């Protein structure tokens, strides 16, 4: 038989007004949310966290899928095409480089308690809308700042790292917003 | 031992910057 399966309806505003006399970002991060210009770009599948990751290694991993994405999927605006065809990830440490979602036009969504991605493709939203489920986020103005990537709990998999392109800023911008939206309520006991 | 990564080549190497908040882990 059939008895219940999932009905794809992902619709779950966040709507609470002690104040508008916010800021341009701030408004959106805790009304309806800010908006960048990102592009999808390969998936790596980790099935790790950073309680679980060495300090290199988180980075080692994350960096891992921005590079061989980068250095191989479209997209990106420089590569000179270098793929271990047929061997490990990095160090097998997490799941796997999955290059396979590339080429999609998205959007980064920051809000109060969601983070999800538009896409710009008219497809519908991807990622998911809650803060909570998230777990790494490659950017700010590093070497890698052509390229920016987030971590979060996958529609698939466990955990994936997606790498964006064409961040045009969003690197240390929604780094910069998604940390200090959540730091309204940042608490000093943790991280 | 101490190296410095786990490996490295042309497909993988630690170079940025990754991170987040506390959500899944107080780093």
């Amino acid at each position: 038989g059939q008895l219940g399966g999932e009905e794809w309806t992902r619709h779950g505003s966040f709507v609470n007004k002690p104040t508008r006399g916010w800021l341009h970002p701030n408004d959106k991060v805790m009304g309806p949310g800010v908006s960048y210009l990102v592009r999808y770009m390969g998936c790596v599948e980790v099935l790790q966290s950073m309680r679980a990751l060495d300090f290199n290694t988180r980075t080692q991993v994350t960096r891992e899928a921005i590079s061989l994405v980068c250095e191989a999927v479209p997209g990106a605006k420089g590569a000179t095409r270098r793929r271990k065809p047929c061997s490990r990830p990095l160090s097998s440490i997490l799941g796997r480089s999955n290059l396979k979602f590339a080429g999609m036009p998205i959007t980064l969504t920051v809000s109060t308690s969601s983070l999800n991605l538009m896409a710009a493709d008219c497809k519908q939203i991807i990622a998911n809308h809650h803060m909570q489920s998230i777990s790494f986020a490659s950017g700010g103005d590093p070497d890698t700042a052509e390229y920016v990537a987030y971590v979060a709990k996958d529609p698939v998999n466990q955990r994936a790292c997606h790498i964006l392109e064409c961040p045009e800023g969003l690197a240390q911008d929604v780094i910069s917003t998604i940390g200090q939206a959540f730091e309204l309520r940042f608490k000093q006991y943790l991280r | 031992r101490a190296k410095w990564d786990t490996a490295n080549n042309p497909l993988y190497k630690e170079a940025t910057s990754t991170f987040t908040n506390i959500t899944y882990r107080g780093t």
